[PDB]
């Protein structure tokens, strides 16, 4: 385990890698909003399908 | 034969003289590489 950990290690500050979580969140939020608005359009269409009958 | 080994020693010297340059080259490469590793990790984070 330690062998692979040292093999795949990069010379750089650790506090910068964890920071990437912010970027990843900012890039996931977009897709999450797109899923919100798609499940919303879906819901709306559904309620219309239950309005017409 | 004392005058003969001089070429041999100076030869080893001449040979090593470039091995040092190789060391410099590889070092410079390593710098140039790790500088990239930083970026890769800097994007990965």
């Amino acid at each position: 385990d330690v062998d692979t950990y040292l093999s795949n290690l990069q010379t750089k500050t650790t506090l910068s890698m964890i920071a990437d979580g912010l970027e990843r969140s900012a890039r996931d939020f977009d897709a999450f909003l797109e899923e919100n608005v798609t499940l919303e359009w879906e819901a709306q269409r559904k309620r219309i399908y239950q309005h017409f009958g | 034969s004392n005058a003969d080994l001089i070429s041999y020693f100076s030869k080893t010297a001449d040979e090593m003289e470039e091995m040092m340059k190789k060391f410099e080259k590889t070092i410079t490469e390593i710098e140039a590489h790790l500088t990239g590793v930083e970026a890769h990790a800097m994007a990965m984070q």
